[PDB]
Parts: structure tokens; C-alpha cells; sequence
């Protein structure tokens, strides 16, 4: 899922 | 001394982008002041790594062409390179130029921080080997960029798209190899070698983790997610 990583890629 | 304009532009851009973010002063001097403890070291070291990851996602977000890729692939490239990239930085940090400051002290925290000296020994052997290569900031920057931009990562759907973005970095690093060290070369080949090596180091790293214990402290949410657990 990588929910945190995703969030850091879209608006940091 | 060749190096076309397109290549110099990429290099200058990458170099610019490479030295932007930088580790927070708080977390940094946190290794000078404050003291020992296998659990405290474990927390510092883990705090930085969590930082490094953040800086890393920003660096790759502004790597030429990156945002142009499929969104899923970007994640895969990040998840796929986070650890290896960390290894390159570890290498960069450890060998070459000792500013007579905090870095030699970081080694100490790493030693006895709940990490098997049966792991730190080969690891630090590696860093000393990459050290023998006497690399520059630019070589570290490109390697990091090509490591991140690997088309052969387990989940990417469109590898050609990533290739188009990585070749230019590859062409530059190589031409950069002839320039700084033409005495041999092989250097470019050897550099790509270390790139395959740390891929196997990623494997050991994944294993050393589940045995990494320190009292009962847990890794930060991000690390647990990127380092898998
Ligand atoms: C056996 C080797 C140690 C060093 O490579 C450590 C990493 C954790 C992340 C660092 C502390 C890196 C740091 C985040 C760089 C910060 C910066 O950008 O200046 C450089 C040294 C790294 C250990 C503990 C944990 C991960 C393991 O695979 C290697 C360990």
C-alpha cells in the first residue's frame, strides 16, 4: 500500500 | 576534457538539486551532544534515516522527467531505491575528506547500537572499497540518480520510459569517468559493479532488520513502511 510514501510524493 | 552542453546542463542541475535539502541541524548535532546508549544511538540513527528518506523523495521528485512517469512506477522507483540510495550516502559520508568533525563519531554510534558486528564489518568494508574509487560529489550524485532511476525494479510497468530518463545520466557519468580518472579506466564498469553489489546488500539489510533488537524500541512509521518492517 505504501500510504506514507505516496503522501510524500504528492504534495510533500 | 569533453562534456557536451546538454551533459553539463544535466550535471549542473543534478548537482544543484543534490545539495538543496540537507539534514536538519537538530538531528545532526544530535550525535555530538547527547550521549551513547545502544537505545539512544539506535533512536538517533533511526531518526536520521527517516530524515534521509524524506530528503531523498524530494531529490528524486525534481529529477528530470520523474513526474512524467506513471504514478505507480514512481512509487516503485522510490520504494525500490530508498535503501540502496542510503548505502551510497553512507559511502559518501564515510570515506573521502575528513572535515575533522562529526562523522567519525557517527561511526561510533553505529558500532554498538544493537547492530551485529558481523554486519557492520562487511558493510564498512564495502564503503571502504567504494572509497578506493576516490569518487566526487558528482559521481555520488549521478550514481544516486541512476540507482533511483533503475528500469529493472520489481514492479514498474513501463521500463523504456525509465530507461529514457536513466541513459542520459549513464552517458554523463561515463564521460565523467574518462575525465577525472583516465589512468585505467574500467572505473565506469567498476562503478556499475558496486551498483549491482549493493543490490545484494539490500538483501542482507532486509534480514539484519528482523533481528535488530534494542530493548523493544520500534522504527518510525515511515521506515517501517519503506524498510518493509
Ligand atoms: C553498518 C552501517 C550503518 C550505516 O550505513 C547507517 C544506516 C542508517 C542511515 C545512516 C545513519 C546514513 C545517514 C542517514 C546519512 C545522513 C545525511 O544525509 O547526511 C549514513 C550512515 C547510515 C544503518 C544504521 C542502518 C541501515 C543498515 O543497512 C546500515 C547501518
Amino acid at each position: 500500500e505504501n500510504a506514507l510514501l505516496r503522501y510524500l510524493l504528492d504534495k510533500d | 576534457a569533453e562534456l557536451t552542453v546538454d551533459q553539463q546542463t544535466l550535471l549542473d542541475y543534478i548537482m544543484d538539486s543534490y545539495s538543496k535539502q540537507r539534514m536538519p541541524q537538530e538531528i545532526t548535532n544530535k550525535i555530538l551532544k547527547e550521549e551513547f546508549s545502544a537505545e539512544e544511538n539506535f533512536l538517533i540513527l533511526t531518526e536520521m534515516a527517516t530524515s534521509h528518506v524524506q530528503i531523498l523523495v524530494e531529490f528524486t521528485k525534481r529529477l528530470p522527467g520523474f513526474q512524467t512517469l506513471d504514478h505507480e512506477d514512481q512509487i516503485a522507483l522510490l520504494k525500490g531505491s530508498a535503501v540502496e540510495a542510503m548505502f551510497l550516502r553512507s559511502a559518501e559520508i564515510f570515506n573521502k575528506k575528513l572535515p575533522a568533525g562529526h562523522a567519525d563519531l557517527l561511526e561510533e554510534r553505529i558500532r554498538k547500537s544493537g547492530i551485529s558486528d558481523e554486519y557492520i564489518t562487511p558493510m564498512f568494508s564495502f564503503y571502504k572499497s567504494v572509497g578506493e574509487l576516490k569518487m566526487t560529489q558528482e559521481e555520488y550524485a549521478l550514481l544516486t540518480a541512476i540507482v533511483i532511476l533503475s528500469p529493472d525494479r520489481q514492479y514498474i510497468k513501463d521500463r523504456e520510459a525509465v530507461e529514457k530518463l536513466q541513459e542520459p545520466l549513464l552517458d554523463v557519468l561515463q564521460k565523467l569517468c574518462k575525465i577525472y580518472q583516465p589512468e585505467n579506466p574500467q572505473h565506469f564498469a567498476c562503478l556499475l559493479g558496486r551498483l549491482t553489489e549493493l543490490r545484494t546488500f539490500n538483501h542482507h539489510h532486509a534480514e539484519m532488520l528482523m533481528s535488530w533488537r534494542v530493548n523493544d524500541h520500534k522504527f518510525t512509521p515511515l521506515l517501517c513502511e519503506i524498510w518493509d518492517v
